[PDB]
This record gives C-alpha cells, structure tokens and sequence, in this order.
C-alpha cells in the first residue's frame, strides 16, 4: 500500500526483502532501490545473501532498472544524490536511508521533499533531532508525520534496548554498562586500510576492536527516564553477523536472582518482548539465531548476577536481520499510523485549515 | 639515496617500507609519499601492521605535517590529482603508485609531470609500460625505462622459474592459477564490485578469476602464451598464497628431476628471488621471508612426463614489495633517468 | 525399512539423517546410529549444526536408552568396537563408518559381526573394500555388496563428468586437484596427527595433499589411472568446496563443447548428481546443494584443444552425503540382503 | 641449573620453548618433553609455530629421542603416563603439567614419582591444595619446596589477577566481573564435534564461546581479600592467542575517572606489574599485542568508568605467550624459590639434618 524506496543499495539494502517478500503482512511496498551496480548484480546481491542464504525466492531480471521478484517487479535507481532521485514521480511514501553520510534528517529530508512522503532512518544518525525510534519502547510513542523522517537506532542497543528497556523495567536499575561483540563488517576494513578511525583501520577479521557506542547513550535517547544510567563500549569483533553484550549493572532493586527476571523475562519476551527477546535455555552460538528473526537471544543461564544486584546479563543476537525486522515494525505500524482518511478542522475556527492554502494570510502569520 | 614517492601506498607499500627499512643500504631515498590517509595512520599504516605485525620501528611524527622513520624524515602528500602531487619539490626519481587506477601511461606520466620521474605499479601496466619483472624483465630493463610496473604478486612471483620452467625441459602447454588471498580491492564484505565473485563478502569463499600471469605471461615470455596460460584464484586467506599451476612440459622428466633442475634455480638464480623445499610449510612459514616461494618439489608431481605439477607458497604481498624493492634497488642501481 | 547404524555419527551423520528427512522415498529406517561421542549431544549436535544450521526438527525422547525425532524415533550408543556395538538387536541392515577410524573391512566385518547385514564406507577403506560410487563404481555395482565404501567427496564428486568427458571427448592425462576443505582429519589446533599438514592448526593455512582421489579413480574408473593424476588440496574452510583440476584430454574439443555436453549429462543423470552453469555463485550460494557441483563455463579453460582446466564448487558434506545417499537407498532397493 | 621436562609436549610448552630458547637466563634447563608424535614432527612443530611463526633458531633433530636446541640436546618421551617414564634417569628436576591431563596433583604426582622433584602445573584449580600462585600477586609467596606440584593457573586467572588486585589496592573492589572474547584452542570443538560443553563443541573461530570460568572466581585463590566480588565468563572466539577484559565492579573509592588509576597503573604497570602489565594509551588491537612479553597490557584510554563505580577497564594480553613466560616468571623465580642441589648450607652434619638426609628413624627426624 505505502509507497515504498530505498536510498541506495546496502546489506540492509539487501536485508529487507528477505523479509519483506518473505513477509506475508506487509501492507506497503517497495517499487525501486537506488542500486548503482545494476540489476544483474542487485539480483545477484538480493537473490544471493552471504549468511542468510541465497534469497528464497523468484526475484528474477526483468528489465536491467526493473527486475522482478517472484512475479512482483519493482524498479531500480542508480545514482548518488536525492535530488534526481524522484521519489515524488515514485510517489515513495517511505524511503530507508541507504548512504549512511545521511547522519541528518536533512539530507533525508532531500528526499523528503523530492517526493518522500516519510523518510525511514535506519542507523544511529549523528541528527540527534529526529526522536529515537525503538520498538518496544517508543515504537508507538512515535508521532506520525510529525517529522515523516523516522529514526532507528544501532541494531546493537536496537536489539539490546528492549531488552535494557525491560530490565529496569522488570527491576529498576542504578546504571549500566556492556560491551556487544560487535561483527566483522566493511566498514573496518579487511585489510590494515587507511582510516579516519586507528580501529577499523586494521585488518578487519583478525584483531578484535572495542569502540565507541553512542548506541549505549541512544538507549537513554529511547529511555529518557533512565538517562545517563548507560554505558559500554563498541567492541567490534570478528564475527559475519552476530553481536551480543553482557550488560553491567548495578539493579536499584533489591538484589534478587536474574532467573526471576528472566521468569520477568520468559513472562516480558513472550509478552510484549516477542519478536525481539528470546530467552532460550539451550546454551547456543551464532548459528543457533542466523535466518532467525527474535530479535534478541537472552541467555537466562549464562545470564548471572554478581551481588545479586549486579547482574551480569547477556544476550546473542544478530546485527542486521532482526534489525531487517526493525524495518517492517514501523512500516506495517507507519502504515496503518497513515491516515488515509481525512481531517476534522475548521478552516474557520482553525483557518490554519483555511490558511494551509491561504498561507499567506495575515490571518496566520503566527510566531513568524 | 634515490628520493621517491609512493602513491596509493599501502601495506605492500608499507611492506616495500618495512622492506626499505630490511632493506639495510635502501638506494631509494623514499622521502615522499602520496596517502590521502591520516599521518598518524600512515605511521600506523606501516607502524602498525597485521601480517608482520606492527612495523618493529618507532615511528615519530612532528607533530603532524611531517613523521620521522628509523631517524629519516618522510613525507605523505595527499590529493587525488595524480600531478598536483608535489612530486617537484624534490624532483622525485621514482613514484610507486598503489591505486593501480592509472592502468594507462597517463596517470603514472601525470605523476612524472610535476616533479617524479621513474615509475612502478602493483597493476599490471596495460600497454603502455614495459612489462618489467625481476628475474624475467628486470635486466633488459635499461635504466632509461622510467614508468614501468609490476603484474599480479603471482606473475611477480612465477615469472623467473616459470622462464626456468620452459628453460630446463620446454613447456607445451601451462595453465596457472593462485591460492590468492583475500584483499579490500576485491569486496570484502558485499559491495559494487564489477566481478560478481569480488562483489560478495565472502569471508570464507573463494573467487574464480585471471591475472597478468596469464597475460603477461607472454609479455614476459614470447612463446609463454595461451597454451601457457591459467586463471587466477582469490581464496579465503590474508597471505602468502600457492601456485595451483601444472605445466605441460616439453621434455619427458620426473617430478624432482624438474625440481634438481630446479634446485639449481635457487642455487644460481632463484637465491633471494624464490626457494624451494619438501620440508611442509604453510604461509606464515613464508612470512616476511624474500625468496618469493618454495616450491612444492614433493607435490610438484610428475604426471605423463609433460603435464608437471608446480606448487609453492607463494609470497603474494612482502616478496611481492620485496621483488619490487628489489626492482626499486634495481632502479636505485643503474640510475641515469 | 531398512533398519539400519551408521558409524561415526558425524556431519554426514546429520546430513544424512537431515537427508532422511530431506531425501524423500527412505527405507532407509535408520532407526540407530553409532557414534562414540556422548549422545545427547550428538542429539543437540543433531539438533544444532552449524553450516546447514541446527536441524530444527524437535525431538522428544523419554529416557536414556529411547530416543525419538520426527516420528521416526532412532536408537544411537557410543562406543568403539563394532563388537562392542550390538548390531544384531535391530539386525542392522546398513552401516556407513563416519569415524574413518574404521578404514578397513574388518570393522564392517566387526560391524557384520555383531548383527549388521550391509555395510559401505563414505570414506575411501584402506585396502580391503573395492569401493562404490555412484557414476563410477554404482553400474557394475551389486547390493550383494555387504561392505563396500564411497571415496572422499573428492572423488566422490570429481568422477562422472570427466569420465563422460572421457567417455566423449577423453583425456591424455588429468591433473587433479581441489580446494579440500578441512575437517577432523586435520588437527584445529597443531595438534599431533600424523600428517604433518593434518597435524598443524592451519586456520588460515591449505594442505597440500592427496586424497585417495587420484587413487580411488583407478577402482572407480578402471581407465583413468596415472595419467589422470593429481593431488588434493586441504583448505583451510568448514564448508563446501572447488574441484581445481586441469586434464590433457583425449579428442580435440573446446570449452563449450564440453560445457553442453557436461551440461546434458545434468540434463538427464548428473541430475541431482552435478551441475554445471557460468552464473558467479560463491559458497554460500551453496548450503544444503545437492548436484554435486556446478562447474564454471568461463574459466574452464582449454588450450591445444587438450589442456583443459576445470573448476566446479561443489559441496564436500552435504552433496558428498547427497551421493552417500544416492547409493545408500539404492542398495536398500534391490534388497537381496 | 634444574633439569625440566613437560606433561607432553603441551602447546604453551612448544610456546615457551620459543620462549626457553630465547629467555635469557634459564636457571632450568628443560632437556625433555614427551612426543607420543614423532620427533620430527614435534621438533617442526616446536621448530613451526603458527601464531608465532616458526623459531628463528634452527632446533637440530638428532635422534628420535633426542633432538638439539640449535645444540641444545633436548630429549623426548612418547607417552600420556609418567610412571614409566623416570624423570630421575633425567635428573628432572621439575616437570610441568603442559597439559591439565593431570587435573589433579596426585595426577602429577605420578610424575614426582616418576622422576620429579618438583612439578609445574600449567591449569587452574580442581582440588584445594593448588599452589595458586601469580607473579607479581603472590610470587614471594611460595615456600621452598612447598607443594613441589606448583600450579600456575591460565592467563584467564593467571594474567587476571595483579591489576585486578592492585585496582581494589589503587581503587578498591566492591564486587563485579570482567570479560573476555578468548581465542580459540582445541579445548574448544573445532567444528560441531563431541563435547561436554555444547560450545566448545562447536566450530568456535566462527562463533563464540560464553561459557563459565571459575578462574572468574579463583581470582580470590590468590586474592581471598576480593572473594565474593568476582564473576566473568570468557568467550572462545576467533583469535589464535590473546584476549583482553574489563573488571567493571563497584569500585570502593570515589568514582573519578580510571585514567588517574590507570596513570597509577602506569605507575603499577611499571611498578610491581613491570615486565607484566602495559598500560599502553595508543589504541591497539591484537595483532599489537603479539609476542606479549609482558603479562598484561592496558589502554586507558578507553578504559573507563560509567557511574565511576563500575570501572569499564580496557586491557588485553595474549593468552598463551606470556603465560609461556609466567611459565618461566614463575619458574625461574622457583629456581630461587627452590636452590636444587646447590645446597651450600647443608647442616646434615653435626646437626641433625643427617639422618633425614641419610634415613628417617627414631632419630634426628623422629617426627610426628
Ligand atoms: N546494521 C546496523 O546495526 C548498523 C548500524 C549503524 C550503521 N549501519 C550502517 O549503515 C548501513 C546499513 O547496513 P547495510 O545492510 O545497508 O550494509 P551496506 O554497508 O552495504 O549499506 C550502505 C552501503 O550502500 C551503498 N551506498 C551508500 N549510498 C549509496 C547510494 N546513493 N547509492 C548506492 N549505494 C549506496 C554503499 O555500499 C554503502 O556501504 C551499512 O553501511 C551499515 O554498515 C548499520
Ligand atoms: N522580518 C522578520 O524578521 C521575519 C522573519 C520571519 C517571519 N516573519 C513573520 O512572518 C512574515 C515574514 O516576514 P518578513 O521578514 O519575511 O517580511 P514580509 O512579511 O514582507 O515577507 C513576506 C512578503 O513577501 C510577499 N509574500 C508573502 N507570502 C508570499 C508568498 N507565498 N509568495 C511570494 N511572496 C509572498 C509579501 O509581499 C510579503 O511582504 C511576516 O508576517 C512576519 O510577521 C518575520
Ligand atoms: N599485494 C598483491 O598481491 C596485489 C596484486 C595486485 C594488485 N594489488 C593491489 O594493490 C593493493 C595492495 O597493495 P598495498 O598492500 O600496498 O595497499 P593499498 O591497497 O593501499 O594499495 C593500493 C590502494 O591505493 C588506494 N588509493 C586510491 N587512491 C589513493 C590515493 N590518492 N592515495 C592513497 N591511496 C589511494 C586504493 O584504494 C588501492 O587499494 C591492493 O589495493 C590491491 O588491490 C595487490
Ligand atoms: N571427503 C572426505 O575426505 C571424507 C570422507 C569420509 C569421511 N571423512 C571423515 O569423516 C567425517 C566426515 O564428515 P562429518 O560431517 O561426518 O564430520 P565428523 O568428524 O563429525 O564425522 C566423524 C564422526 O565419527 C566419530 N568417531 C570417531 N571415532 C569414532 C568411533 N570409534 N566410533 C564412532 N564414532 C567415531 C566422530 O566423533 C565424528 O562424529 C569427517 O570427520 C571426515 O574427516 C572424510
Ligand atoms: N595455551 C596456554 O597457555 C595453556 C596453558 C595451559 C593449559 N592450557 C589449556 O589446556 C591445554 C594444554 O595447554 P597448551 O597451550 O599447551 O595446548 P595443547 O593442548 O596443545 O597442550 C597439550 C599437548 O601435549 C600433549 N598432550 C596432551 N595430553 C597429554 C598427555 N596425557 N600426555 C602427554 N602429552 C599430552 C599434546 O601434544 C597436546 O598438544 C590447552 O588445550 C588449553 O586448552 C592452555
């Protein structure tokens, strides 16, 4: 239903149609991507993941810019800048920042106004503007086209913050502090390439980096009430794709077993936390989670406490395909959060109404 | 003694550099570099190092325009033109490019045409380059050639006992390929690389491809064309990789009789340039070591007398900046242009 | 139906009994296996695998001795002699040795011994079997065959298009080599085993090697023996693997030539069996495939119309399990015994 | 100066072999290990090293038994039971326990008894009598020839504990844990393979193995002042030989930044932790920490703290390397620790140390 994009052509870029065609609710949909590499190769990047497997599915080459997927076609952009990008023509309701040099709304907003009815941020943006969208948290607490460019935070706390989120939630908790073991990824390169950072300078897959994670303070940008209470570093690790931290921290509570909170747990994940959190008892590896979208692997077992208040709490998880998940939870959830239907002012008594066509209405010239 | 710049610097660079430093009575004064990266990068772009580890040298930086090593000042220019370079300040001899994006003359000439003179690439020079490699091409090298390059590491690396090859016994036909690494210039994690196979991630998959061994093959060697020419293969691995190539040779033979007349290489030729063992090695048992490969004299093995087996850990990347280190001293010696 | 143990229930153990339930049309009522590991874990080993992922088919037991998965509850010990190993309490039908640690007849025979009725060895037995392998050794082969074996994957997967090549081009000599990946025949760590290579950690490094493919070719293709020899090459991967071979065929030919005829072979029997195609597909494209290996169109080069490379990913565990598999049931047919 | 032999030839064994030949002044002289393998294959072993590399010292391999450290004639055994392998035929004055076969003492008491005098155990604890023992911790604190079956726990305790100590000796520890991603080793699975531990019976250079490890807690068998404060679980992962924690606990004291503590460190790791402790500032990974000659190394620049009392400690070492050289720290401090038969104080003589040297009787050493 939603018209649906994607700035650019990223793993993530390549991560959502493995859900979203193997989606079965999606009310949107996506019509293009702006792969600057060609559909032969975006098909083979979409049709062939490398964890993930070779994308299920008959998303097959029909014309070079308008391939098909299992009979439904969508097209294909192939540029680097919003503004030719037309997503007005492409009507796109909904776009997924794909460069990631979009660390701002604005630049988002290049393809706001270029026919991006929303905007759907999918990384930390250094914008700190845009509220921090995080499901489980503040998912709903979204405002819908209030600011169409929709946040989401590092899949690291994105994942990790619903589960933080119910911790302190379940306990109260003096603060916090982890470390994720953050992926082999590009962006430290396999090679020792030169870098703006020293750390994935290095030789990617073979040292193994702690780092920065603004990440821990986004947890208090999704959990005001529990500001500054975070912590953590980014220890980027050489994994293909899973992170998972153990988070410190000192519960305000008093000093209980984890197993009750995991019982909190077990009583939140199958609550609300489905989808995401998932606390297995089977002690379990990497492999246990790939092609698996709860969207966190709490380990209640391995999970333990150290004065019985801080708890060393952990949990396996992917990097980016439960955060491909996060893409369809304000999707399917902006959908229905569109209107579609129509207002009830009074271009009278709100002549704002009046006035959002006579915007030139001394009438209006309000704070301006 | 020779001032040089380095575009496109790199770790084989940055070996050439440990290399230089090895290099004890470096010829190439290499007082300049082009880098776009960061300075204290570029130090720890040589400083510190994965394969070899950290470059054993203290590196020093005042403060931040100019980094001092092993008590020598160094410089690392910055700009993707490849002339506004200042390659003039000190009218460079020599410029290394890494990019390899100037497979043409031209990029290499426009390094020369602001100051740099001489000229060797990790890319294969397409065409307008003397097909230049030690053990092979390096000699009819007259110092007056200025812009040539240097092909694959495995065309670097086979070239002098694969001429041996065809020398000892004759060669019908040879089809070579590499145990290749794995490198940034091919995706390492999943991005728009033309070569599908080098589009992936691909941690742990190997990509089928060629190289100037297969091409320059010829260029090194007249006859060495076609019939002899293989494929090459970027395997999941950081390091020294193997020759996968099996020689149809000419003359009747038995596997070690090839490598008795291969002994030889390494005893008159191959020294400082390749080995050969049967003692089993694994790369790390190449690291950092000069003599490009050793060949796999055992498992190089004979079949049918002329379709011969050739297998040797190779040094795909110090050897590789070696032999051109090597090349470099080269050019360092014999320096009229 | 056939109530059947494998020995050594390792990956292929899993694969095949993920085969079980991914092969449709199974007699093969393994309803035991063998393998001296502890077996709750061979269970969540069974349950969880890495590369095909954990076998999510639940399973619910009750008590030590009664294990049920899939309706078709499997008993399974851990033990070493075959002896020791009780056959006769299901009158066991088929035995595949997994460990490789039984490499000979007699532990079949041991198998036989305590109540086995056939038994065939995925890896290649030490003397005393004339293995089986489907487009080989599966024509002439007779059910009557209560212990027989497959060869490595290797050859396993290496023999019918070159043997049909052979069949309808020939080859003068065959130089064969693979990207072997590796497994507990080689040590994780640099741990003692025999072979040397096999005994070093390697986690980046290849074996150079020699699997029995070289040699089980002379059972499996009475013809191709010697001239058509190469070597293994023991990667340092988990996963499915290349064939690296280059043959000095028999009849003038070129690539595509054989590309058609390799392919109409898929077309009809390689069906399942092989593949062949040119679309760049690297290992992850291939998890849990079964035609043994598609073979690159491009890069099988051919010169002289005789020196032929050839390259074919192909799956070591699973589409080696596969052709495991493939004659298993088939010796469950024909049931003499 | 000490005749010293090996349980088998353990990996740390070949490690600090590199080490015994190039360490400066061994008192001891290891003159033979135990192959069941095969010399050579040892020898190249020892000789090639992967992490490492092979030794830059040709290891000459005279007879099957006895090759020569470039010389150096070291011999051999081929077995898994010291009780037929007499140590005394080889004057061995200690064995160590390269192993962890021997869990127990009693275990390595086979070896005592086949030839030891005393005996190096390269595990943490099992039993109670473990000579838990950390240079620069509780180094002088060994009694001569006190439990000859000395024990030196792994790097996960062994290269834990000093900071750790000092830190609640520079900041106090309240409670709290640390840390690890550690390498892989084959008492992890290669791949999935059997083993006990589900995780490490898996394939763990691709994955990860969180898993318990009472040296977390055995912390306190050499720093008892700090018992009920520790937990940590390490995790097996991609690396061939390091690791690196962070002890955030509690601190005691105010909660100012770890920066101070650590240029008290600095102090440290060049006081009591010198040659043993590096607090390095430059952000290094792994590979910079090859070779780690010193027991531990620190970046305190990342090392930090959230709400002061947790202390994010950013620290690495190797996990096997300098252990090979807590092998000799430990060792060689033994060889003081223990004067072997330079015994210029013998007193068995006019005093009655005689009859216990000469024979126990209703004598000189008519004991309890
Ligand atoms: N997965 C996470 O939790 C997370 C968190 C923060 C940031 N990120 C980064 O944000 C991106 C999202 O992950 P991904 O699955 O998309 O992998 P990805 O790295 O392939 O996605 C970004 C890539 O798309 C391409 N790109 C950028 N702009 C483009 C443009 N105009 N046109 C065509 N291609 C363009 C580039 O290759 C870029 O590296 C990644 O760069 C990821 O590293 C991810
Ligand atoms: N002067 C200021 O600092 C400032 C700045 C921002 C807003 N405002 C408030 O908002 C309005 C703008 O103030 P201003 O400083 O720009 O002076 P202004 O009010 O003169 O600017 C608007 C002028 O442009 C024209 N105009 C109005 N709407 C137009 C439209 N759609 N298209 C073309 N022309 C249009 C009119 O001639 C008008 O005089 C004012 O009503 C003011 O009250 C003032
Ligand atoms: N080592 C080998 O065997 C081999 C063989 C053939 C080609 N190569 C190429 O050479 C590189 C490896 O050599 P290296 O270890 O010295 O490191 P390197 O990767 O830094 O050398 C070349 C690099 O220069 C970079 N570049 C482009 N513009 C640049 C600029 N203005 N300034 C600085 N760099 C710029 C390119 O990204 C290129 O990868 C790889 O890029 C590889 O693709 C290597
Ligand atoms: N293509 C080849 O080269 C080839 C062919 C056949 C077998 N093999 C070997 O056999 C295995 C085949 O692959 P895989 O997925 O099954 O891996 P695997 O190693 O897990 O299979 C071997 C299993 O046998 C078990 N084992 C060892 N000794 C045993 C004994 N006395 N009794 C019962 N079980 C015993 C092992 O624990 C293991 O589970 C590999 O270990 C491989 O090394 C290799
Ligand atoms: N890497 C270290 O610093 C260290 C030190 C002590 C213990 N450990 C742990 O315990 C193991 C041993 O330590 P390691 O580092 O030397 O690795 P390792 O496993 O290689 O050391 C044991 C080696 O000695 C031999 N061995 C094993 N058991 C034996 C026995 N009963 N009798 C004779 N020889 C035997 C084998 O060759 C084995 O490789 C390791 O697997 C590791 O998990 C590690």
């Amino acid at each position: 239903k939603l018209k649906v994009a994607i700035n650019g052509f990223g793993r993530i870029g390549r991560n959502f149609l493995r859900c979203w065609h193997g989606r079965k609710d999606s009310p949107l949909d996506v019509v293009v991507v702006n792969d600057s590499g060609g559909v032969k190769s975006a098909t083979h990047l979409l049709k062939y993941d490398s964890i993930l497997g070779t994308f299920k599915a008959d998303v097959k080459i029909i014309d070079n810019e308008t391939f098909s997927i299992d009979g439904k076609p969508i097209k294909v952009v192939s540029n680097r800048d919003p503004l030719k990008l037309p997503w007005a023509e492409l009507g796109i309701d909904i776009v997924i920042e794909g460069t990631g040099v979009f660390v701002d709304g604005p630049g988002a907003g290049k393809h706001i106004q270029a026919g991006a009815k929303k905007v759907i941020i999918t990384a930390p943006a250094k914008g700190s503007d845009i509220p921090t969208y995080v499901v489980g948290v503040n998912e709903k607490d979204y405002g819908h086209d209030v600011a169409n460019i929709i946040s989401n935070a590092s899949c690291t706390t994105n994942c990790l913050a619903p589960f933080v989120k119910v911790l302190d939630e379940e306990l109260g908790i003096v603060k916090g502090t982890m470390t994720t073991t953050h992926s082999y990824t590009g962006d430290q390169r396999l090679l020792d390439a030169s870098h703006r950072d020293l750390r994935r300078a290095r030789a990617a897959a073979l040292n193994i980096v702690p780092t920065s994670t603004g990440a821990a303070k986004a947890v208090s940008l999704v959990l005001p009430q529990l500001k500054g209470k975070l912590n953590g570093i980014a220890l980027r690790v050489p994994t293909p794709n899973v992170s998972v931290v153990d988070l410190v921290v000192n519960i305000e509570k008093v000093g209980v077993t984890a197993e009750d909170v995991n019982n909190a747990f077990r009583k939140a994940a199958a609550g609300p936390l489905k989808g995401v959190l998932d606390v297995c008892d089977i002690p379990l590896v990497s492999v246990d989670f790939r092609c698996s979208d709860f969207s966190s692997t709490i380990d209640s077992s391995l999970t333990m406490v150290m004065g019985g208040d801080m708890v060393k709490v952990v949990a396996w998880y992917d990097n980016e395909w439960g955060y491909s998940q996060r893409v369809v939870d304000l999707a399917d959830l902006v959908a229905n959060k569109w209107p579609g239907l129509e207002g009830s002012v009074a271009s009278g008594d709100p002549l704002e109404d009046f006035c959002k066509d006579n915007p030139a209405d001394e009438e209006c010239k309000l704070y301006e | 003694k020779l001032k040089v710049a380095i575009n496109g610097f790199g770790r084989i660079g940055r070996n050439f550099l440990r290399c230089w430093h090895g290099r004890k009575d470096s010829p190439l004064d290499v007082v300049v570099i082009n880098d776009t990266g960061g300075v204290k990068q570029a130090s720890h772009l040589l400083k510190y190092d994965s394969i070899l580890g950290t470059f054993d040298a203290d590196v020093k930086t005042a403060g931040d325009s100019a980094i001092s090593v092993d008590g020598k000042v160094i410089k690392v220019v910055s700009d993707r033109n490849p002339v506004n370079l200042p390659w003039g300040d000190m009218g460079i001899d020599l410029v290394i490019e890494g990019t390899g994006v100037f497979v043409d003359r031209d990029g290499a000439g426009k390094h020369l045409q602001a100051g740099a003179k001489k000229v060797l690439i990790t890319a294969p020079g397409k065409g307008d380059i003397p097909t230049y490699v030690v053990g092979v091409n390096e000699e009819g090298y007259t110092h007056a050639d200025t812009i040539i390059s240097n092909a694959s590491c495995t065309t670097n690396c086979l070239a002098p006992f694969v001429k041996v090859l065809d020398q000892k016994f004759g060669i019908i036909k040879g089809t070579m390929t590499t145990t290749h690494s794995y490198t940034g210039d091919q995706r390492l994690l999943d991005a728009s690389h033309r070569d599908l196979r080098r589009a992936r991630a691909a941690c742990l998959n190997i990509v089928p491809t060629s190289t100037g061994a297969a091409k320059a093959v010829a260029l090194v060697l007249p006859n060495l064309k076609g019939k002899l020419n293989g494929i090459a293969l970027r395997v999941p691995t950081p390091n020294v990789s193997v020759v996968d190539l099996v020689v149809q040779v000419s003359k009747k033979t038995f596997a070690e009789e090839v490598n008795a007349a291969f002994r030889e290489s390494a005893d008159n030729e191959l020294k400082g340039i390749l080995s050969v063992c049967d003692e089993p090695l694994v790369s790390i048992d190449f690291r950092c070591t000069d003599v490009s490969s050793t060949i796999d004299s055992s498992l190089t093995m004979v079949m049918g007398d002329d379709m011969v087996k050739v297998i040797a850990w190779y040094d795909n990347e110090w050897g590789y900046s070696q032999r051109v280190v090597d090349l470099a001293d080269i050019v360092a010696n014999k320096w009229q242009a």
